[PDB]
């Protein structure tokens, strides 16, 4: 469950050591590749001609081990941003040397510290190494709380501050931010976040939401002792561990054993212990375990036909169809007086019937309602129609009338009491439910019900340097180099930070009595942000009224429990935008159309402007 | 016996102590050595006593005549004693209380206590007889480079760090540390004749002379072309200052920071220096080139 | 071992059937997705309104099964290139329909026949489907021998020909060639090659070398009966099967059981039988099992440093170092008279010592030779130098002098009797062995030996539509769209056809006494081709004289047994070139340089011209 | 020397008018392509079915003239960022209409105003037009000083501020900045900077350094009268003109003639006058006249 590693800064013999930590129960070892104290000279004679060997041999471990077990560590004396030119130049050469040796050995990751604000020349060297020769990773060791801000207040003529600086307390994030910005958001550069005895304010911790945390470093010192004598953690430290277990980081144990009566596996046992003691995963969880932050480009249901296995997956949503069953059930009772039980057969039409889940839910409804119904099942996907007709003949009988048609084209024999549809995307109107039902409503009785009756989309600003970087990695040949940022993705948002409460964006209701129907939209939203952060896009959710008080939602606050049929959507922006605590994010959203296609455009106007994204649907449209 | 000679400390009688480490090759470890003949050093089979340490030696010091205090890479502070008529060298304790390499140790005036400085940024005060840490001080914000005991006071000492601070300590105050005003400080030496006086060397190869009361730099000199590794005053009533560097040179300095002697003999880093008790013009350096060198000082 | 499938054209019930064939031992089933006889109408009333269902339901199998077990088959009545417009139009719609259903089900492959010369409109439909909506594969059923050319000679007024037409006998390859050309060499289009009772001339079979054969179809009819009563194949049919087992095709069994006393697993057992009865794989085989036709871009050893695991792999070549040991051994004896055994210590210098295999081989040489030597080990890769010095101190002692240097820069203390190097690439001079040793030869005694003494590169024209297509797939962002064709690749050539015997290209010898040394080269070669084929590039090999008669080669004719340290190189061409039997292929090869880099350019001049490939090293150079 | 243009918002007959301004000495004319007051309806019956023609005919000028002489102007009633949804939707359609007509005629430039902070929906429409169908240019009319900040202090219960806001005084640059950012820095979008009687602080003016100023708009009102009776400018206005002559902008004259005893060429004569009165070009100047802001990639001499 818990992948973990031992950090050492003293290794007399690699094999002895590596066995010891393997024995102890660690999965890997962080260690120096040159001796930490073995300062080397590159310019100045005579010291530069120091006879080799300059370090240990690669032959001391199997390639297998180097690749899987050994995380390298930059030697602590290497200071690329030293104020002394000599040291700067020397450290440059030393850093390159140690990095190349890591690469030579084929190490899966290598550690470099961020110990101060200025790491410019350090970044320059790293960047150059990155662009020279792999999928090797760099772990930047960053303190959650800079050493200077956790020192003992024992310098009598230099007291530790006792006034809060909000932004000052977040300086280590800025160290990281500047560094990764300088390095052009290389995907080979991640964080090893170092945790101290005293934790900062939650804002300082939430600052790391959405950041690529690959490891969390735990000193032995930060462990309380229980009555038995075992090592444990404060409840606050535990909260953090559980947060970190969602991000499935590798935990790194550093420092000597202070619980000497206990073993060093006792520390690791505490983690293993917490890991099962993690609060059980909810119903929506255990779904999207493997879809976390996985980006999917939404595809037109109208222009393309869904595959068999796609339908298969979404048919098996317990809640969606329960809710659909109930809405239809309640609507029947509202429509047919008990006295008219046998006199009145209601005309139902499933519009987009697929493999017939709403058909069945409609049958299960009428059985329970003790009312009589005539079904049409209208489906444009002719492949699915084959499923319907095998169903219909085998089971349903002539009660169902499979119509193989677009609902906008079909000429109905009679009007419907109830049209029932399932055309909503993750952002409600994104699959063009409005346009379809509009073209179909002519065959609704002048007093008929559409299920669903209404839907509303919701937006919320988010920070995720991770998701931002994944989108960025979606450049493709033979199209605009920035097209990937001007289109929405479906994604189980996971490593991210919501910067303000979701707010309604666009709403549609059916039937739409308006004489002049227009499905285009323009919407300005104002998102009050109470943190320092970096904006990278907007999450999209939706809610719908199926009937009366029967609803579905993926809006996190009101999310329908268990329902997996929709992940959130993400609308990225080309360039991230700094937001200071207090500021309002103002976003603009258009729904646009012509006769052939529908699309969204969007822009941020406060606290700075973005470009309008997806102008004229140049990067992205949905085919009518 | 490994190649990187780290420490060299004569005692009263004139026997030469050697600490050493292997900083390269298969095994990274170290060794302690006693040489009743200074000129037999560094020859292994012409030594009085010798022992193997699990890990390398970053620093050591005499604890009187028989005791040897060790700053280990392991993060341990160790006390070895001379035994078997000073033929064996035996661990008395080995206490892993530092969370990273121990960079520096220093014995206090009494000699029942010592203070260590580590890369874990902490400074610790030890009772040697008890073998227990008394105080733990996270005063600095970066690696502790050097800790230097007050000659005649067992509540006072200096420390310096990569945080660019020089702390004058006094364990009698509830806030025991006092900052006292530059390139990062690398080395410390109290003046033997005058308390309230000390010197520090920086990473830029400058040696500086400081009065504690003043906290004003009395004098500075660009002595080395690289980091100052060590500073040692001579036994004379009017003492000389020996200065070590990564420029692989030794200099010797008067009360003014002007140069009297200079040695290029080492072909690698100069690591330690120690004046002969028996001859106050003999000076003995060690270096990573594995030379033990005996200097004669005008 | 043998992945195999059952072809049926009658399936009463899918599950019954699929069990039966699973039972029989087949891995998968080829079957129709609509009933083979169920002709459908798309334009004309009333037949177009035929009530559904139009076929069976997707619910009859698990998605798992559809994806892994079921190969679809186009219905035989579908004729997109019919001479009758009506039928053409109808078949178009039918083909699209059947294809989309295959896609809907998620079938891993689908079969379409090539039964005639003209399949133009068929291709157009397929191409459009390919560019609409997967990694699904299309298997084109092609007869090795067209039906018309294997009919019984029983039409008395239409006798079967009895004169050989060389090209006429290859017409089915042309059917395929035209088809795949029309379809723009889609990687989703492969061959299912159908085998008949009478096999054609070897030329007709060799015509399919280098083609993407994914399946081989075996009718039951083509099986002889043995004395027991089992089904077997003629020796000629066996030769073909063994050829096909190298290409690891899937075998498809079609037709009813004619051996009715025996089972249908008896056919499949014969294949399984032959499969182990395959002649044991040689020493070079079992190496590159997984590297077959895998393209690797050669990387500069001079400009980059090799990784630890790379050296590790190539150190363990038994033959390479045996041969190196012998060459050094023999050279010692030739240099030091027995009388001078102890008087004369020879100065050896390993130039590019890596982790020291030639060092050790040099020691093993002198021990066996009973002569005395002084070694320098010169290595520019400082990472490897660390290995040498750990070796040197631990084991070798001061007999070896590790020099951490470029051999072109190093100032030697004394001259060498023998320089020993290992700088040869797959095409000998491609790693710039000439330039290195040139810069090093100043410290060879005026009468010294270089090992190796000489090397020669060899070229041969090849046909492989497979490799051609792999290269083509190597387009990358931010560079010339055709750069991939103007650079050589290292590759274990596997599915290909050598069109003429290799011929020497470039030769170097060391030391080179020439006062005016020039490593540039220009070479015209003339390759007599005795087959109809399609040229796609040139294979490169090499031979070297280490010393006297001690040699290494990867030239297939003279290949050093077991030696895996070099795969062949491949020089592609942008556009394939038809070659008719009789014609000569004329190729031109330049080795070019400036002070900074070295590169090859090349061109075909007969029977047609190509562009000059890699002009000014624009797509590809090797850094000095 | 001085390329210049007449801005009008009333044109009874194009040919009569265009001759008049040609006569007067202008190089081109800025004018409406639909009648400024002729508000049109796109959704709502019956007004949407208003019989055409909706404006004047293209046949009234040579293609030559349309392409070289006529700068179009958005009709002032078109408000794409109106708070009223109805008006917003209507103005969208109207803007597209007027823009496409400009394109149809092949006009070399077309004027749209920035009159407020929020021009988001305006930008969206423009951007879409840009990405639909030329090398036509859009001139955004931007006041150096927003009207609200140069009004007479004659509302007794709404006094004009008298404390400096440094950034507040630069708000019109922000109007432009946001707009061009929204539009993704289209090279088809430039500034027509409008100059008022009272000039702001130099910082407010220096704010426009480096910006694509294609035109400078001069109202007649901002011209002092000399003793003769001619129109002139304050020395401060002159400094600005000389700065603008370095950028070789086209000057646009707007407003009626207030110097009625003098002609309308008298205004233009003042510009022509200043243009030669420009301080002589230095020695480095007259070099790189044609290299100004021309980018050359440095090439290796070695
Ligand atoms: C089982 C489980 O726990 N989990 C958690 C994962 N939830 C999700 C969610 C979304 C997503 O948000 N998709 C957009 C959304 O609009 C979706 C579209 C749609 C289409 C077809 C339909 O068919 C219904 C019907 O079936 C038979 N007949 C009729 C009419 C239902 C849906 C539901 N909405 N994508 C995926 N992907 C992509 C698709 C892969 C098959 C599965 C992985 N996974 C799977
Ligand atoms: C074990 C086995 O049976 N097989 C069959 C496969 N044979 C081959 C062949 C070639 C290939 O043709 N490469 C070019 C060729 O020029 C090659 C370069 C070279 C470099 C370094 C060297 O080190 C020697 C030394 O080691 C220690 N010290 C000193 C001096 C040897 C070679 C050999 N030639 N590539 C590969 N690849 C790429 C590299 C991957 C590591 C392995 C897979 N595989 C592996
Ligand atoms: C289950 S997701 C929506 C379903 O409705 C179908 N559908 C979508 N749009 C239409 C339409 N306009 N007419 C008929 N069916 C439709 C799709 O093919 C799919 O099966
Ligand atoms: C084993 S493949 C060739 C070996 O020779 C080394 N080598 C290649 N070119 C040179 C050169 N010019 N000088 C020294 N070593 C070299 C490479 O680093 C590699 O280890």
């Amino acid at each position: 469950r818990v992948s973990s590693g031992r950090d050492l800064n003293c290794v007399p013999e690699i094999a002895d050591t590596l066995g010891a930590v393997a024995k102890q129960g660690f999965d890997f070892l962080c260690m120096p590749v040159f001796h930490p104290r073995f300062k080397r000279e590159f310019i100045q004679e005579p010291a530069k001609n120091r006879p080799g060997p300059q370090t240990r041999s690669d032959l001391l471990l199997s390639g297998r081990d180097w690749n899987t077990l050994i995380v390298g560590k930059l030697s602590p004396w290497i200071r690329p941003d030293s104020k002394v030119e000599k040291i700067r130049r020397n450290s440059e050469a030393a850093m390159l040397q140690e990095l190349n040796f890591g690469a030579y050995l084929g190490l899966p990751a290598f550690l470099l510290p961020l110990n101060q604000e200025d790491n410019t020349n350090l970044a320059r060297v790293l960047t150059n190494h990155i662009h020279t020769g792999h999928s090797s990773m760099f772990w930047m060791r960053v303190p959650l709380v800079a050493p200077e801000d956790l020192r003992d207040d024992i310098i009598e003529n230099a007291p530790t501050t006792h006034t809060e600086e909000y932004s000052g307390e977040e300086k280590t994030w800025m160290w990281w931010h500047n560094f990764r910005t300088l390095c052009d958001y290389s995907k080979r550069i991640a964080v090893a976040l170092e945790i101290g005895a005293d934790l900062p304010s939650n804002h300082v911790i939430d600052r790391w939401l959405g950041e690529p945390i690959k490891a969390a470093i735990l000193p032995t010192s930060i462990f309380l002792t229980n009555k038995k004598g075992f090592p444990v953690l404060s409840k606050m430290h535990q909260r953090l561990i559980f947060r970190l277990l969602k991000l499935e980081v590798q935990f790194i144990i550093t420092g000597t054993n202070h619980h000497s009566e206990k073993e060093f596996c006792s520390y690791l046992q505490y983690l293993e212990y917490l890991s099962q003691n993690r609060p059980p995963p909810n119903a929506y969880e255990l779904f999207a375990k493997g879809y976390e932050d996985y980006l999917q480009s939404p595809l037109q249901p109208l222009m393309d036909n869904l595959e068999s296995q796609t339908y298969e997956v979404f048919e098996k949503d317990p809640i969606k169809y329960s809710q659909y069953q109930q809405a239809i059930y309640k609507c029947l009772l509202d429509r047919v007086p008990e006295e008219e039980k046998d006199t009145n057969v209601q005309v139902l039409m499933v519009l987009g019937a697929g493999r017939g889940p709403l058909v069945n839910a409609s049958l299960r409804a009428a059985k329970q309602a003790d009312r009589r119904i005539k079904l049409y099942a209208v489906e444009k996907n002719p492949n699915a129609v084959v499923t319907l007709e095998n169903w219909q003949f085998e089971e349903w009988g002539s009660q169902v009338t499979v119509v193989s048609s677009d609902m906008r084209e079909w000429v109905a024999p009679e009007k419907a009491d109830i049209i029932v549809s399932e055309l909503l995307g993750s952002f409600a109107d994104n699959e063009l439910s409005p346009e379809c039902l509009d073209g179909a409503q002519h065959f609704l009785k002048d007093d008929g019900v559409s299920i669903p009756g209404e839907y509303t989309s919701f937006l919320a600003p988010i920070s995720s340097s991770k998701l931002y970087n994944e989108v960025r990695a979606c450049r493709e040949k033979d199209r605009d180099p920035e097209a990937q940022f001007e289109m929405p993705y479906v994604v189980r948002l996971h490593n991210f930070h919501q910067l303000s409460a979701p707010q309604p964006c666009f709403t549609f209701s059916h039937p739409n009595r308006d004489p002049m129907i227009d499905n285009n939209r323009y919407c300005t939203l104002e998102f009050p942000v109470e943190v320092n952060t970096v904006l990278h896009g907007f999450a999209g959710y939706f809610e719908t009224v199926l009937y009366q008080d029967i609803t579905l939602s993926i809006r996190p606050e009101t999310h329908s429990p268990g329902m997996f049929s929709w992940f959130p959507i993400l609308f990225p922006i080309k360039q991230p935008i700094t937001v200071r605590e207090g500021q309002t994010i103002c976003v603009r959203f258009w729904r646009c159309s012509n006769s052939k296609k529908v699309w969204y455009e969007w822009a941020v106007t406060a606290p700075v402007c973005s470009a309008i994204h997806n102008p004229t649907g140049r990067s992205y449209t949905i085919g009518l | 016996m490994e190649r990187q000679l780290e420490a060299a400390r004569y005692r009263s009688d004139g026997a030469l102590l050697l600490g050493a480490s292997s900083l390269s090759g298969r095994c990274w470890a170290g060794s302690l050595w006693l040489f009743k003949d200074p000129c037999a050093a560094p020859n292994e089979g012409f030594c009085s006593a010798g022992v193997q340490t699990e890990a390398g030696v970053a620093d050591l010091t005499w604890v009187g005549e028989r005791g040897i205090l060790v700053a280990s890479d392991s993060g341990a502070v160790e006390l070895w004693e001379l035994d078997e008529n000073e033929t064996l060298i035996v661990s008395k304790f080995c206490k892993y209380e530092h969370d990273d390499i121990v960079s520096t140790v220093s014995v206090l005036s009494s000699g029942t206590q010592a203070v260590s400085g580590s890369k874990d940024i902490c400074i610790k005060v030890w009772d040697l007889a008890q073998q227990v840490v008394l105080s733990s001080y996270r005063a600095h914000a970066a690696q502790v480079t050097c800790v230097a005991a007050s000659p005649h006071k067992d509540s006072v000492f200096l420390s310096c760090s990569e945080d660019n601070r020089i702390l004058l300590w006094d364990t009698r105050c509830p806030k025991p540390a006092s900052q006292i005003g530059g390139y990062l400080p690398t080395s410390l030496a109290w003046h033997p004749q005058q308390s309230e006086v000390f010197v520090f060397g920086d990473e830029n190869g400058t040696v500086s002379l400081v009065d504690t009361k003043s906290t004003s730099c009395v004098l500075s000199s660009a002595v080395h072309s690289q980091c100052v590794t060590g500073l040692v005053f001579s036994p004379h009533s009017v003492p000389f200052l020996a200065s070590l560097s990564e420029d692989c040179s030794l200099a010797v300095l008067d009360s003014s920071l002007s140069e009297l002697f200079r040695s290029q003999a080492h072909r690698d880093f100069v690591r330690d220096a120690t004046w002969s008790p028996l001859n106050h013009s003999l000076l003995t350096t060690v270096g990573w080139d594995h030379q033990v060198v005996h200097h004669v000082v005008p």
